[PDB]
């Protein structure tokens, strides 16, 4: 043939995987001041325009994707930028003169303290009613357990903490893949991909050892992990059925509002209408039973069908290893759910205890103080999968062991950013052809 | 958008037949969402989060998005979304069939055979496009009217 | 005729209405710790190129402005930024044993109080000489009023609070339209109507009920209402005359700086001279007589000639919306202006009480303190308009009764945007013509 | 500067027989007093106000003042203020008297007559510019020496 | 870059016959170090310092990168990197020997030369390139089969 | 000839003056808390194109530079950036009960002060052992020098101050210029420049009177001022020679941690191990009395070959003024370089005193509190040149006398960044040709 000619073509489909900044989406409903939706970010969140391409078997990875952490370092910075202008609590880490409370049944507890405090005009202290639980206060009678770390600076009431769903939109120049392969596992090639400009409605929930209103997956309820060989690695499951919780608490929780100097109010639990039960959940053990089966059905898949057991959280660590741990409508629960992991192979009450101290829900260092809620705290929504781990050790062939571990939080949302990727879109492309240009 | 990137490039060759199968308006069509609420939002709140992380992501798609307008330019290419040049094809050994490249490739594929030469193409173009023949336009400058074709 | 082509045209004058951001332009003059200077933010202020257009009859309006929230929003913002790196008086809200003071005439007064404080190296504290007025403490002997509410950061004394005056420039792609028809009331299309880059010197004053140094009206003296129908709108007027307002305060009032803990000094006012005195403010009653009677005989343009009345200020509330407010060298004065509404239909001194801690101008909340001035304070410059109410009622014909209302800030502003507006420019038009491309 | 907006489209062709009567470089020159003083502040101060006001209003202008080349770019329009097309004034139903039209008529009420379809013209232009004519310059690759016009 | 900058004309005639002395893409490519790490860097620390002072620099050069293109466009010069007018050299009184100019005299030396007058050839050059040449194009809108050339 | 037409030409390589700011640039090698890195700024520091030109002559001047305000404001914001999230002390601020140490050799001292502290639960207080330098504390039994003035908050003890060197590198649209020629003094026409897109390494040291580390010229060692004549000018002199100073603090110090109120610890300097001499630095006699006859030698090309003769820095002052003051390791020393200083007209040790309590090293106001440093402090680098004055007076003719001056910052500064000089670049010329279009 004939010498060809090299001709540019601008806007070329192809793309590059890279790494960038996205940003919120979300919409408008007042009372925007939530601590995740920083009064509204991007508050469009148009028609979602979705396309197809069909013919592409487009490589993916969960193991290395990059928005995770930028899902991650955005929740903690939305954390801290909501928690800085409320009131700091270091005039309270005072001596604590405490006492039992004594109206209702035991195995609950609470501790009755009282102080020298309200330090209103600078010069005037008072002997205060305070009605703390267990597990924040220790002895020498008593002491706040932050008070040899760092500053308890607490919540501001008016804002909330339910984790309303945004979008990660990609901006210009770049383009969200994802994967539509109903089972693709974790990390591959997805035959069946499309392209989206912004993600689905993400609720960014924190729940250690179970994910909380998820994605749930088609039937095949699928086992994520690195790979299955290292035991040192955590295995992700997910659901196709909606479990229900019926999580509450039972008291009626009275309010009391203390003065602290200049115009910083500061509520305390006042003494509560007297019938002090303990928090729990109702789980169904029927379905229970029935996800179990089909969870096992599908672990025999990876490695030979014999000798499945299930264990207690491990035993040791800060609750947060060791109790499912979340919040109910700015309440934050940990329930010992030892009861939920007998040998599968062939109602349920859980007991919730309470913190109202909360430490940095991932770090260590700076603490913050939940305030109280008025009246009686009932929840229920779903769950969508666990947080597994393989023990191994010397179990070679028989006795395959799992306990429910599990103490990041970038494994939530790892949980579901599994089918979405981001690639660069490198519009220049060159190619020869047999036109030449008419030199003049 | 996008809309047959898994197309080999005789099926892509109808996104050349359409404007690159919305590529560059869909490069600068993205900003739209940014550029409908920067200022929409009427609240106070002391500071801002995406105050520098909207606007590094804004002005990395302008300095992108001026990089091959500037490129285009460099090579006479400026406004044309497809021309062709006066390089030939090259002693780029990548060498083939015609009807095995715009029958048969992907363009992503297209890329894994050019991906290196690339940068050597890219310089090859300017020489061409200037450094002969912008002088030769400069050698159109005489007009006589006795001897022009001599 | 022919088949005409589409012909596009780059650069066409259209606008269309929009809401952009805008910034402020002034000039320079050291001493540029102003509080609305902010360091000559953009200190420039080129020659004002004004365009006339002559042959557009534009539509305006200035309760529908966005302008004035940008205006009131961002002197609320420049108010807190220079608020915020000044001394915090969270150590003085302890309580004061006072006593009055005995040297001149009453009706003035003053609190002679005393407190331990000083707190210099956090052991050893004094009892302290200050001098309070009425008005900013209570009894139980006494507080400070703020101390129920937040704190009490007082203001930097090197800054100022003297309102030079700004210039709000477009930014590229937008145009500031301009009315110059010297009859536009405040709503409808202006016949002649101007373009300017920036707009002229508006001086950021504050002032309830009596607007000051303004941008004064030609000799029609203006009525400015949304509607006149309902009753529950404010009613601006401006003026064409300068009248002047002699005002001063007496004393000579010497300032005391107190060292508190690290280098952190306080200003509290000293025994004075001796010489207590009232403040007060001399108007001229001929021109202030002059003034209502071209006011009354265009407010009876509105509707029927009869019967007009004008009153003290009525329903209570706090001084902010029953006296005349401002402040003078950075001292704030508070004055009894009863006497200027008696029944006009056919020199005056003022008393002006000071108060010295301030709340926040607009909000509830913190609260500034301002420190004393030394010498004798005089200022004096012109009125521009009142705001005023009309109260209506069951006044079915006859006796219409006006009071000088208004504690809004945004209608002192609204006095000075009215004739202005912002627009968008689309330089984008296209057109049949005659020209045809010569396809190759 | 927006000298003859109020004129009618007859007497602002002489807009157009002027630069857009300044429009383009007024586009451009309202940047030159922000452009004057971003930095000749000497200011320490520790905060910035207008730190994001002005950064976000002045890449809005770079962003707008960039669709419009990006459009002029996807017509072939690109440098030309003024350009004609192979679209002809088409089935729009605002079919009128062209004296109609550039005599008396502001460029505001031109707006007011075409504000419908107006995007609906804009997808019309791209269609012959690229659709037919870049494939019909394809057609333009042939360079015959005995059958060219046959 | 800049290699030639202390040539004189003669010896910068060669920077003409070469890509203006790479001067153009080193003004864009001196954005890629700040391209490569603006997000690169992986830290908290709750602040930033060069959060404004780079991106001040950053839209400072886009700005500056742009009024030239807007003034080889609106000189009809977009895309060319040299071009000559029909503008002549004018009554501009600094009128001389050009072998003189294109031999022996620095570019720098050269606007020593014409730092007066540089706005009057700017007005000057739009003049010509707009207010007779683009209503001479609105005159080749006839197309007559008879009479074309009286 | 014919007439000639205009044409422009994009890219001319033209360049004017200009001043714009330009950013850091650095390496990367974890513990990235550096006062100046600020966690890498722009960790990228490419391989260095450098360009020479060789045939233009370029002036340059070092005393209208732009860059050294831009060196010098940044370091105090980085300073104040880096001292930001640290520990505030004002609760140190109190009386002090001192007394003397007792077991080395006198003519070190220090003194043993204790107080009431600890402050942990808002309620205990504690007699907790110190030990204070001398030149920190003032009598009345004792208390901190800064408490008559501002605030004292500490360094955080895990960031460090080594000066790591940094680039300077241009934004797009400007260039950075470097002189080439090995004697150019301070100003002038530089006949052999060269093109740089970012500077060298340029470590932020801080010295008064003697800078270190520095950049060293060739064997001329070479004289800067801005004018010889006026004598209220300093003189720098730059080095070629690398003369040691062998640095050292012979003490043990041992650390002692203090717990303050909620989880913010105070680092004191506990009882050391008890070996209590002087900090010294030895310098070799013969080498220094080599450099000092280079540099009497070029300073009688200055003026007349007579009787110069060196002086201590006067009497009284400050110590910042007088002494030659540095950090060793963050340790802060203060030498009296008396003995160096005799008339030169024809090894050895320091006396180094160490405060711990610094000011800010510019400014009056704030002020930090050094930590104290475990082990043994000796550390040991060159020196590149002094900073001297001409009294001048009434000595018309003979006995020339100079003192090391200098107590700006800028100086040091000044001293690296003569050789570089910042364009912007103007891509627009125009010219005539004989080209013209060709009309349509
Ligand atoms: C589980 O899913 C639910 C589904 O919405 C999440 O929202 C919670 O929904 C319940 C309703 O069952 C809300 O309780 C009550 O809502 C009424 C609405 O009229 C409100 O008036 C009551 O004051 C009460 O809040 C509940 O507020 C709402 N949010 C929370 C935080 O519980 C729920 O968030 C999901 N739970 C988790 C752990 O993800
Ligand atoms: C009313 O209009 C005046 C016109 O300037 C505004 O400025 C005030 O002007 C007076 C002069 O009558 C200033 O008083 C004195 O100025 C001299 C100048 O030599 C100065 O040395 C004295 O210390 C004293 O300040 C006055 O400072 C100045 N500013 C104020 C805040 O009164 C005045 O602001 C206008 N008043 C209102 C309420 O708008
Ligand atoms: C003078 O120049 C030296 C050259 O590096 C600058 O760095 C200092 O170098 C000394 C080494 O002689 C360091 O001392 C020791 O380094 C070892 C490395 O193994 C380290 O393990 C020890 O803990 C000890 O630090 C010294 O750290 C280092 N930095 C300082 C601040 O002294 C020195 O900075 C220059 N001095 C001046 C005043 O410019
Ligand atoms: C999950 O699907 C992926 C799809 O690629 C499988 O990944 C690879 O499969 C091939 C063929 O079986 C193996 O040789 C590779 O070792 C696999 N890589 C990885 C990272 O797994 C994978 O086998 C599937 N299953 C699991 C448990 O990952
Ligand atoms: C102020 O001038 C405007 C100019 O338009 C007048 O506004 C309208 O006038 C027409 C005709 O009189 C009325 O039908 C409309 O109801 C008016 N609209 C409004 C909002 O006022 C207006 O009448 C003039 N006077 C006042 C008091 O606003
Ligand atoms: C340093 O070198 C510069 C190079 O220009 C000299 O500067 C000028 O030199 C001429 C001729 O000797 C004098 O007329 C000027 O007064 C000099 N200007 C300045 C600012 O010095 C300079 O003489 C050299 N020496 C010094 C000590 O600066
Ligand atoms: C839980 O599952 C049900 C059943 O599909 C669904 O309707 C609901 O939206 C889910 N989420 C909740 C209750 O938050
Ligand atoms: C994918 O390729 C097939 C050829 O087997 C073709 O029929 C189809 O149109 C292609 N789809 C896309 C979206 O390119
Ligand atoms: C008040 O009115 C007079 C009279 O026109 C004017 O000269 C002066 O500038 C006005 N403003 C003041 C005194 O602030
Ligand atoms: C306005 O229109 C009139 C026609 O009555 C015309 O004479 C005048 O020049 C026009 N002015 C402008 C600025 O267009
Ligand atoms: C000091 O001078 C020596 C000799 O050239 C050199 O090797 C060293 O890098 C210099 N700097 C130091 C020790 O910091």
């Amino acid at each position: 043939a004939e010498n060809l000619w090299v001709t540019v073509y601008y806007g070329v489909p192809v793309w590059k995987d890279a790494e960038t900044t996205l940003f919120c989406a979300s919409d408008a409903r007042t009372e925007k001041h939530n601590v995740w939706a920083t009064h509204a970010c991007v508050p469009t969140d148009p028609n979602p325009q979705e396309i197809h391409l069909e013919n592409v078997t487009e490589e993916f990875n969960m193991w290395k994707n990059n928005m995770v952490e930028q899902m991650h370092t955005d929740i903690i910075s939305l954390w801290d930028q909501s928690l800085k202008p409320c009131v700091k609590l270091t005039p309270l880490c005072v001596t604590l003169q405490c006492t039992n409370v004594t109206n209702n049944i035991t195995d609950d507890e609470l501790k009755n303290c009282s102080f020298n405090m309200t330090t209103e005009l600078r010069d005037k202290k008072q002997k205060v009613y305070s009605l703390f639980y267990r597990l924040d206060v220790v002895q020498i009678e008593y002491r706040l357990i932050n008070c040899n770390t760092s500053a308890i600076t607490q919540a501001c009431p008016k804002v909330s903490f339910e984790p309303i769903p945004i979008h990660y939109c990609a901006p210009a120049g770049f383009a969200i893949l994802k994967c539509k392969d109903k089972k693709f596992n974790g990390t591959g090639p997805c035959p069946s991909v499309s392209t989206v400009q912004c993600t689905h409605g993400i609720k960014p929930v924190v729940s250690t050892q179970l994910l909380l209103n998820g994605s749930l997956a088609e039937e095949e309820v699928m086992i994520r992990s690195e790979n299955i060989t290292n035991n040192a690695k955590n295995i992700l499951v997910q659901f196709n059925t909606p479990v229900q919780i019926n999580c509450t608490r039972p008291n009626n929780n009275t309010r009391k509002s203390i003065r602290i100097g200049p115009g910083q109010a500061f509520y305390a639990t006042g003494d509560i209408i007297g019938d002090i039960r303990q928090a729990h959940c109702n789980v169904s053990k029927a379905t229970w039973n029935e996800t179990l089966g089909k969870v096992v059905k599908q672990l025999r898949k990876h490695f030979g069908n014999n000798t499945i057991i299930r264990f207690a959280n491990s035993s040791g660590g800060d609750l947060e290893v060791t109790t499912h741990s979340f919040n109910c409508g700015g309440e934050f629960f940990y329930c010992n759910t030892s009861g939920l992991f007998n040998s599968t192979w062939i109602s349920i009450t859980l007991p919730c205890r309470i913190k109202q101290i909360i430490n940095m829900w991932q770090r260590i260092g700076q603490a913050m103080y939940a305030p109280p809620i008025q009246g009686v705290i009932r929840c229920v929504s779903n769950i969508t999968g666990l947080i597994l781990t393989r023990d191994g050790g010397s179990t070679n062939s028989t006795t395959e062991t799992f306990r429910p571990g599990g103490g990041d939080m970038r494994d939530n949302w790892r949980s579901e950013l599994y089918k979405y990727k981001v690639v660069k879109i490198e519009p220049l492309g060159v190619a020869p052809t047999r036109c030449k240009r008419r030199v003049v | 958008f996008l809309g047959a990137a898994g197309s080999t490039m005789g099926a892509a060759s109808m996104t050349l037949t359409v404007q690159a199968r919305n590529l560059l308006s869909g490069i600068v069509q993205q900003q739209s969402n940014l550029l409908r609420a920067p200022e929409a939002q009427q609240h106070l709140l002391k500071l801002t989060v995406w105050g520098i992380k909207q606007l590094q992501a804004r002005v990395l798609a302008v300095e992108r998005y001026l990089r091959d307008q500037q490129l285009l330019g460099i090579w006479g290419c400026s406004g044309k979304l497809i021309c062709c040049t006066n390089v030939p094809w090259n002693s780029s050994w990548s060498n083939r069939n015609l009807s095995e490249i715009w029958d048969n490739m992907t363009w992503l594929q297209w890329e894994k055979e050019i991906s290196n030469y690339t940068q050597l193409i890219y310089g090859l173009l300017e020489e061409s496009q200037n450094q002969q023949e912008k002088n030769e336009q400069d050698l159109l400058a005489l007009d006589k009217w006795a001897s022009l074709w001599n």
